[PDB]
C-alpha cells in the first residue's frame, strides 16, 4: 500500500501524482 | 520527502 498512503492522506481529491511524481523520485 | 509513507501508515515504512 504506497498510492494509497500518498495519494489518500492529502491526495484523496488530487489526481495520483504524488505516487511516483512524490514518492516515485525514490523508489525509482 | 518520505513522511507519506512512514508517518502515515507504518505500511511502507514499519512494515517494508
Amino acid at each position: 500500500k504506497y498510492e494509497i498512503t500518498t495519494i489518500h492522506n492529502l491526495f484523496r481529491k488530487l489526481t495520483h501524482r504524488l505516487f511516483r511524481r512524490n514518492f516515485g523520485y525514490t523508489l525509482r | 520527502v518520505a513522511r507519506g509513507w512512514k508517518r502515515k501508515c507504518p505500511l511502507f515504512g514499519k512494515g517494508g
